[PDB]
RNA sequence: GGCGAAGGCGAAAACUUAGGCCAUUACUGACGCUUAGGCUUGAAAGUGUGGGGAGCAAAUAGGAUUAGAUACCCUAGUAGUCCACACCGUAAACGAUAGAUACUAGCUGUCGGGGCGAUCCCCUCGGUAGUGAAGUUAACACAUUAAGUAUCUCGCCUGG
């Protein structure tokens, strides 16, 4: 099942989506592309910015997981 | 009629006029619609007089809020268009004025060459009869 | 009857939106749900006109070719027609040099007749494997030239399962500029037939309808039997 | 910041115009003021001076228009500030 | 442009110390200091920032144009107790339109209907139904009226017809 | 990356994550230009998109 | 996939900022494009100043092949990478397709925008593409994102 642009709230930056990010990014430190979760240009860019900001938040480690 | 969509040009009716005309020429379109001007109405009326045209209507929104002309391309029962070549001779950047002594036919005589001499667009043979010359607008055959 | 609504049935579903828009000239706005429809007034008027045209054409003792090589349906239809008629027919789709020339067909059909005589004669003259080989090769010859053995002049009229499908048939038919009737869908262009009759072929219901109507239009030319030309009642059958 | 619509509505010399030649050239001038304190705040952004040239050429063309087509529509102009 | 300080305190220490550090940080505003405490709870930090694996997240609303963003960022990078000093803003590029605002309930109706307890499941995630009720077609309103129509004949082109009667 | 699964097949699961780490880090071990970096990355991406999917 | 003039742009935060996408009945009213003039950037190499240089590497030193290695191969290192400064001006700066320009089959899309519902399948306009009609090409093929076809301007060539 597609994950964003399929249940997407159109606003994915930091709003209580920590568990989703920990499931969107598997514990093996990889951001999912549009090729699996199916997120659109909008959703994918916002998820990318949010996840790299969480990396710059230590919520998700840069290189560890 | 109801169009509910604008029609655009470059800066003058000649551009989009001939754009759509040649679009019908190559892509084989049944009907065309472009913006309205004196030249188009006059040429459509004169080809009606010479017997060369399908249905054609001038459309206005109120008086100038949109002025357009629509016209079908006339084909036959076997879908052969009556026009066997249409090309403008005068262009906005290329305007040619010829006296009545210099008004030829199309190829040999195959079409009608329309000249605006001194009061409007009218045909070559009677232009020389009236011995008044002017703009040879285009070649249609 | 002819041009009556009782014939046509189950005209739903086409290919998946892979087509050219020329059909839009002669067919109502296509349905975007992959299921393009063909309003039946145009189909019935075209059926009437085509029926009369090919009936007049075949009344002149012209030769007809009943070739349809679809998966199984039009093949079985033309085979049933063939076992019903004396006019030539081909079970399969040919390969080249059929309507663009007769020299290529000449040697093939002459050796077809020669091998027919051989199989009527050769039962102990050769070896067992060679005899089985001759049997299989005469089967191969007959599957492509089952009707060529019954004509010398090329057919003056023909039908096709789908003009796009038999590319060779339409190609060598269009080498010269000749009339033809066929079944056409939303996918193809109207230049593949000189009098278009657009409808469905994906459901077999419409396919057999149009094919039997076309066959029976020329059926009553040489005082020959008919199953669907003027019957007000129709039979619902599936892909055979 | 941008000061586009505020300066348009403030300087609407006609009854209601947000895209008249007057208000459009005022828009362009206000925007070049904003882009000038850009290039003061961001010097290496030369795209801003490129757009500055673009808009000033457009407005001078628009002013030549405002002079030649409507003979006195450029008389009430108080823009295209100090040179 | 209004901004939002996401402020942190050293590890999981006492909340009173967290509030004291929060007030100390909030004493350094330039414009009007109208702000409120929004305790976002204790959230972890997978890797150390200033030797704290977790931090008490606080939210603060303040108003400026560009005054107290870089200053707060730098002075909290220097600040030992503040691990992260996030500056958020209402600049958040997504639709604020009235054709997504009721649909926000529909967004809830996504999750509300992503699960459905029944003997025979009647719902599927992203199942095409075509419930489309209205549309715009992005069309520009314009009418017209015919002015003068001469030679109004458009020839009724016959059906596809070539090389007809055999005779 | 947690690999605490079993006492005998941990390395088998370690193989795939190591392969992913390699394929994301197979370009930082040599000198090269930006053009060939983008070329190889995008070409491999659109080649995997066409064959495996 | 988007944006940006090509030049290019991706750990984040923020700063200012513009272009832009749809719908604007509308806001005006022929300002519409144009290049010689005039106005800016133009990668990187490289030039120079100061720091700074974790790192490696033009030239170079040595080891290897070699007929030799200015080669492939390796250990160092100079500028070379960085920061700011200015210069630098050529590029596969390649639509190998000038700008804008006006519409032109289908087709699967894909993204953004506007009306819709649960995101979705829906219509539309623009951004991202070609299979291919017509048209145009020496052929591939451009082809709805023209090399189709109207309008203007300009630069670029007449075989080596």
């Amino acid at each position: 099942y597609c994950r964003f642009c399929a249940i997407g709230q159109l606003r994915i930056d930091l709003i209580d989506d920590l568990e989703a990010l920990k499931r969107f990014l598997s514990p093996y430190a990889k951001i999912n592309p549009r090729r699996i979760t199916g997120n659109c240009q909008m959703h994918q860019r916002h998820v990318a910015k949010a996840l790299k900001r969480a990396r710059y938040l230590a919520l998700v480690p840069f290189v560890k997981d | 009629i109801t169009t509910t969509k604008p029609i655009k040009a470059h800066f003058d009716p000649v551009a989009d006029l001939l754009t759509k005309i040649n679009n019908a020429r190559k892509a084989k379109l049944m009907t065309v619609t472009t913006i309205a001007s004196k030249l188009k109405i006059a040429i459509l009326e004169i080809l009606v007089k010479e017997g060369y045209l399908a249905n054609f209507q001038v459309l206005e929104n109120k008086s100038k809020t949109k002025r357009i002309v629509t016209f079908n391309l006339k084909y036959t029962q076997r879908r052969i268009p009556s026009i066997n070549g249409v090309k403008q001779i005068s262009k906005p950047g290329l305007r040619i004025y010829r006296p009545f002594e210099k008004l030829p036919l199309v190829l040999n005589g195959l079409g009608i060459a329309i000249i605006s001499t001194s009061d409007g667009v009218m045909t070559d043979k009677v232009a020389r009869l009236k011995k008044i010359g002017g703009e040879i607008l285009a070649y249609v055959w | 009857s002819l041009a009556k609504l009782g014939e046509m049935r189950t005209h739903v579903g086409m290919v998946k939106r892979y087509w050219n828009p020329k059909m839009g000239f002669f067919i109502e706005p296509e349905r975007k749900h992959n299921n393009d429809h063909f309003v039946l007034e145009l189909q019935r008027q075209s059926l009437q006109t085509a029926y009369n045209y090919v009936k007049e054409v075949a009344q002149n003792n012209g030769q007809i070719l009943f070739v349809g090589t679809k998966n199984d349906y039009v093949k079985k239809l033309v085979n049933n027609i063939a076992k019903r008629v004396d006019v030539a027919f081909i079970t399969q789709r040919w390969l080249g040099g059929t309507l663009t020339n007769f020299k290529t067909l000449s040697i093939s059909i002459n050796k077809l007749n020669k091998l027919v005589e051989k199989q009527a004669e050769n039962a102990a003259d050769l070896t067992k494997k060679e005899n089985l080989m001759l049997s299989r090769e005469i089967e191969r010859l007959e599957k492509f030239f089952g009707g060529v053995k019954s004509l010398k002049r090329l057919p003056n009229l023909l039908i096709v399962d789908d003009p796009v499908y038999e590319k060779n048939a339409v190609a060598e038919a269009n080498i010269l500029r000749i009339p033809v009737v066929a079944l056409c869908n939303t996918n193809t262009n109207p230049e593949l037939v000189d009098f278009i009759i657009p409808a469905n072929n994906h459901q077999p219901q419409s396919t057999c309808l149009l094919m039997n109507l076309l066959a029976d239009a020329v059926a009553e030319a040489k005082a020959m039997p008919t199953m669907f030309a003027y019957k007000p009642d129709e039979e619902i059958q599936i892909e055979i | 910041q941008i000061d586009k619509n505020g300066i348009i509505k403030s300087a609407q010399l006609h009854d209601k115009d947000v895209g008249s030649i007057q208000v459009q050239v005022s828009l362009l001038t206000s925007q070049i003021k904003q882009l000038t304190d850009h290039l003061l705040a961001n010097k290496k952004d030369f795209i801003s001076k490129r757009g500055l040239y673009a808009k000033v050429s457009k407005r001078k063309r628009l002013l030549k228009y405002l002079k030649h087509n409507d003979l006195e529509a450029y008389r009430n102009l108080v823009k295209t500030l100090n040179l | 442009m209004q901004y939002n300080i996401i402020l942190l305190v050293d590890g999981s220490l006492s909340l009173e110390q967290a509030n004291q550090v929060n007030e100390k940080q909030q004493q350094t505003l330039t414009n009007v200091e109208g702000l409120q405490t929004e305790y976002l709870g204790l959230k972890e930090l997978a890797y150390p920032i200033k030797k704290q694996l977790s931090a008490h997240y606080y939210r603060w609303k303040f108003s400026g144009d560009n005054q107290s963003t870089k200053d707060f960022k730098r002075t909290a990078n220097i600040n030992k107790q503040v691990l992260r000093e996030l500056i958020i803003n209402l600049e958040r590029e997504y639709g604020y339109l009235a054709s997504i605002n009721p649909k926000k309930q529909q967004l809830a109706l996504q999750k509300r209907a992503k699960y459905d307890e029944i003997i025979a499941r009647e719902n599927n995630p992203e199942n095409p139904d075509v419930p489309v009720t209205s549309g715009l077609a992005s069309t520009q309103p314009r009418l017209s009226r015919t002015e003068k129509a001469q030679k109004p004949k458009e020839e009724l082109w016959d059906v596809v017809q070539k090389m007809g009667n055999f005779d | 990356e947690v690999k605490n699964d079993d006492l005998e097949l941990a390395l088998k699961k370690f193989k795939r994550v190591s392969l992913e780490i390699r394929r994301l880090a197979q370009r930082h071990e040599y000198h090269l230009r930006k053009g060939m970096r983008l070329r190889e990355k995008r070409k491999i991406a659109q080649k995997k998109r066409r064959k495996f999917r």
